[PDB]
DNA sequence: AGGTAGTCACAGCTGATTGCGCTGAGGATTAGACGTGCGATATCTATGCCA
DNA sequence: TGGCATAGATATCGCACGTCTATTATCCTCAGCGCAATCAGCTGTGACTACCT
């Protein structure tokens, strides 16, 4: 998304105390819908690249 | 002021930093740039440098116009730098104001008398044919990694630990440390060296009286404290720096009660390997000590070797010693 | 024919090179409230005693 | 016969003990910046040779 300029938030799913202090939980990113499909194209590529990297 | 234990620079009346974190050219972190805004802000009475001969160093010098200071002393315990940048340090800090006699030092029992000596190792003719067959860099690992010298430091570390004494062994080449140190089981320091690990091994070495020998590369110079020992066994040279391993052996060797009264309380054994350029070497970096008045005698005949069973007792291991330095081609 | 300037073949000076080191950005990783049992604490009632 | 001191049955609230879950920080490791002794190309030096008088 940063290489797409698409906004990108980490989802917030819960908390984990793990540590002595309670902790993010994050859950994948929540990405605008209209970007999405050409956001998961590109990241396919992406990986298509770095595995072979 | 450190990269991993950080505090807010107000109300630090004193701060403790160093040249990297004030040097660091590349972006820093964002807290390290208010640090440095409220350093450039405060205006410095007093500034403490320690290690001077490093500050001629571009970056380093870069720190000086950085710090608006008013008082800048500079603590060292040796000023011969190998690149005569001393002229303009002058200028820098200023003239240097005082440098203790250490033979003084030494009579008025304030530092440990250190009882100096040169062990010549002759080289395996052998690995002798093949030091002069290398010109190159590579000559490095023929000389350093001597099985003769191997012996005599196996014989040495046998007599030290049998006379219950702390023993360091400084070796600059990394590969050279590591395969003496695996051989004779003991622990070993290197180029890493995770900093939870070395403290534990240090501390074993102060204490536990099992742990006696410690094998410290170049990092063991200015990178961290050296705990008091007694024995400190020099193998690998870094080609003549006279100012480094000079230092590395004052800050090895303190003042020892007990030994007080004998002017040999302190002892430090350098293996040369015969007629290699490791001899030019040492006799460049001594050169210093000699102006401070150490002596070094010259010893070639270990007594109690022949008695002494130790490695590479048979050619063969020798040859297969040889056949494993010969892998590490110039590329290691 | 004679002399000195233009030009090509070997030594020092010094920057590039090969051995080692710090940073900043990555993936990895238990006491107030609630429930519960014990210890110190009041209380209603049937009946015997005295005038 | 009548009113009230006193022994019996019954809980009862305060105090302490055993147990749990919270709803947003810290700790290893890599690519990119440095310091210290050789070695080649720039520069300086000596000698060969065309050109002028």
């Amino acid at each position: 998304a940063r290489k797409l300029d698409i906004d990108c938030v980490q989802a917030i799913t819960g908390f984990d105390f793990h540590g002595g202090y309670s902790h993010p939980v994050t859950d994948g990113y929540i990405v605008c819908e209209e970007f999405k499909d050409v956001l998961l194209t590109a990241w396919e590529n992406e990986q298509a690249v770095i595995e072979r990297k | 002021f450190t990269s991993d234990a950080k505090d807010k620079p107000i109300g630090c009346s004193v701060a403790i930093s160093t040249y990297s974190m004030l040097g660091h050219t590349t972006k820093r972190s964002w807290e390290a740039e208010r640090v440095m805004e409220w350093l450039k802000t405060q205006e410095w009475g007093l500034m403490i440098l320690d290690e001077v001969h490093t500050i001629p160093a571009k970056m380093f010098r870069r720190v000086l116009t950085i710090v608006q200071a008013h008082c800048k002393l500079g603590l060292t315990a040796t000023l011969v730098r190998e690149d005569d940048k001393i002229v303009d340090l002058n200028f820098l800090i200023g003239p240097k104001l005082y440098e203790a006699n250490w033979m003084e030092l030494q009579n008025n029992g304030y530092i440990a008398k250190v009882q100096c000596a040169e062990v010549w190792c002759p080289m395996s003719p052998e690995f002798y044919r093949e030091y002069v067959a290398i010109k190159t860099k590579k000559r490095i690992l023929l000389y350093t990694m001597n099985p003769n010298k191997f012996r005599a430091c196996q014989f040495l570390i046998k007599f030290h630990e049998r006379r219950n004494d702390k023993i360091i062994v400084f070796a600059d080449n990394v590969f050279a440390l590591k395969e003496y140190a695996i051989r004779l089981n003991k622990p070993y320091i290197y180029g890493p060296t995770s900093q939870g690990e070395r403290m534990q091994i240090l501390q074993n070495f102060k204490h536990n009286p099992k742990i006696n020998t410690i094998f410290i590369s170049k990092v063991g110079d200015t990178s961290f404290d050296l705990p008091e020992a007694n024995v400190l066994i020099q193998i690998s040279s870094h080609g003549g720096s006279r100012r480094q391993e000079a230092q590395r052996l004052g800050r090895v060797l303190r003042a020892k009660k007990g030994m007080v009264a004998e002017e040999y309380n302190a002892f430090f054994y350098s293996l040369v390997s015969q007629d290699t350029q490791e001899m030019a070497y040492s006799t460049k970096r001594q050169r210093f000590l000699v102006d401070q008045g150490y002596s070094f005698k010259v010893i070639t005949k270990l007594a109690g070797m022949e008695e002494e069973d130790l490695a590479f007792s048979t050619k063969e291991e020798q040859q297969q010693l040889l056949q494993k330095v010969l892998a590490a081609t110039d590329l290691d």
